[PDB]
């Protein structure tokens, strides 16, 4: 009912318990569009909405916060999304962002390339990742869990994102990955967030909130997709832009949360008590370092 | 003592009826903030809109190097505020218009420096 005035609907937790079978996903209102501001992008108000719902949730928000953007260029050479992440994240916070193709952003800092490509010496708070192939829209194809930049992106969370931290991926019907929503198992909180204006399509963005580095529950992957799947299919969503006229809120809270190094053997319950909480991270805070590997050819002759 | 001038380019461009560059990221905001020109966040009051400051940067947007000696952006990693009935070319605007750097607004469209 209220949902229409909420930025978007998240999985319940009682479909996250269910053993479903993967079935093809059947929007009741697929093709409909919900009606933006004027002059508003689909991508700004998506974002928008996305930061509306990551201000419910327990972020760690340090100072010299460190955010990371995966997939951040659109088709038309900008970055819509990192823009909104900027306006989001307190002011001076680190922000990078990535895509396959050249796009001008207001990023800090900005890599071109295949993410696989891209290496940081540092570890980080918030991992954003847009990235998407649409070809993988085939229905005439089984739909199984697929690798590349997810296999990417697994790792690169359990080795640079700092405990405490967290993620938000961005899934549809045929763009998941079977480890992630297990990697989903080692944060405090997870869950599946589908924005209001966009509700007419399978994409979530699959978030983990505050990052424990081990496994808290266990999570099969291909069940949870399917039960993904299940949710959507039997809760038709409102399309609603409501929520992107009251700004008043957006900014991300500077909640100054500390930030430590410790050791594999420090990690007590109470601090794992204070991670989940979005109290604590867990890092070196020394210099952002970051580099694009880049392949070296001569086609002479 | 060849450089491309970029923005001549463009204003002869504009006067000569072409369209004005597009895809302005546009940011959503209360539009009650401060109204000055080039800010950290969004700040468009009720006349204004707010964008990216990257995509409205002439230099950034054309892959071309920045007139300052030093390359470096005024718009890129902030928010430019653009009169509402400018919106509709923000490049060209923030191109022909300048800051006032007593009071941050924009010369002629907030300024009130000069007035007495
Ligand atoms: C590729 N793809 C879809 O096709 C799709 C979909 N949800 C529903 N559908 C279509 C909808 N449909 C149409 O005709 C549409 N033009 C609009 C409409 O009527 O809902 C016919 C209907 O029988 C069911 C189905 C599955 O075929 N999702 C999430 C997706 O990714
Ligand atoms: C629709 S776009 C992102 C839109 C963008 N977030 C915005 O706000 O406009 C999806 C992106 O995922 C990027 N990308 C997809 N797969 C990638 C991969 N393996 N490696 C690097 N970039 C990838 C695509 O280049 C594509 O630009
Ligand atoms: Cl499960
Ligand atoms: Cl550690
Ligand atoms: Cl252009
Ligand atoms: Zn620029
Ligand atoms: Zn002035």
């Amino acid at each position: 009912s209220s949902q229409a005035w909420q930025p978007g609907v998240a999985m319940p937790n009682l479909y996250k318990m269910q053993r479903m079978l993967l079935e093809k996903c059947d929007l009741q209102n697929y093709g409909d569009s919900a009606t933006l501001p004027k002059g508003i992008m689909m991508n700004v108000a998506k974002y928008t909405q996305l930061c509306q719902y990551l201000n419910t949730l327990t972020l760690a928000v340090p100072y010299n916060m460190r955010v990371i953007h995966f997939g951040a260029g659109s088709d038309k050479g900008v970055a819509p999304g990192t823009a909104v992440l900027r306006q989001w994240l307190p002011t001076g916070t680190l922000l990078v962002d990535s895509d396959l193709n050249d796009f001008v952003s207001d990023a800090d800092s900005t890599l071109i390339g295949d993410c696989a490509t891209v290496h940081t010496a540092n570890k980080w708070d918030l991992i954003i990742s847009d990235m998407y192939d649409p070809k993988t829209k085939n229905v005439t194809k089984e739909n199984d869990s697929k690798e590349g930049f997810f296999t990417y992106i697994c790792g690169f969370i359990q080795q640079k994102l700092a405990l405490g931290g967290s993620v938000a991926i961005k899934i549809t019907e045929h763009s998941w990955n079977a480890d992630l929503y297990k990697l989903m198992g080692h944060f405090a909180w997870w869950t599946a967030f589908v924005t209001n204006v966009n509700a007419s399509s399978s994409e979530a963005f699959l978030i983990g909130c505050n990052y424990l580095g081990k496994p808290r529950e266990q999570i099969d992957g291909y069940v949870m997709h399917a039960n993904y799947i299940f949710w959507r299919n039997t809760n038709p969503i409102q399309l609603s832009s409501y929520s992107l006229f009251d700004m008043s809120k957006f900014p991300l809270k500077l909640r100054g949360t500390a930030v430590m190094s410790l050791k594999e053997g420090q990690i007590n319950d109470m601090i794992l008590s204070l991670l989940s909480k979005g109290r604590l991270i867990i890092r070196e805070n020394n210099r952002v370092v970051i580099s694009s590997d880049v392949l070296v050819n001569n086609e002479n002759l | 003592a060849f450089a491309v001038d970029a923005a001549k380019a463009y204003k002869d461009y504009l006067a000569s009826g072409g369209q004005p560059i597009t895809n302005c990221v546009k940011m959503l905001c209360t539009h009650t903030g401060t109204g000055q020109a080039i800010t950290v966040t969004p700040e468009a009051n009720m006349d204004q809109e707010s964008f990216g400051g990257a995509s409205c940067c002439l230099y950034c947007r054309c892959h071309i190097d920045h007139p300052n000696p030093k390359g470096f952006c005024d718009l890129k990693g902030k928010y430019v505020q653009i009169p509402t009935t400018c919106a509709n070319d923000p490049v060209g605007f923030t191109l022909k218009n300048t800051v006032c750097t007593v009071c941050g607004m924009w010369k002629g469209y907030g300024c009130s420096c000069d007035q007495l």
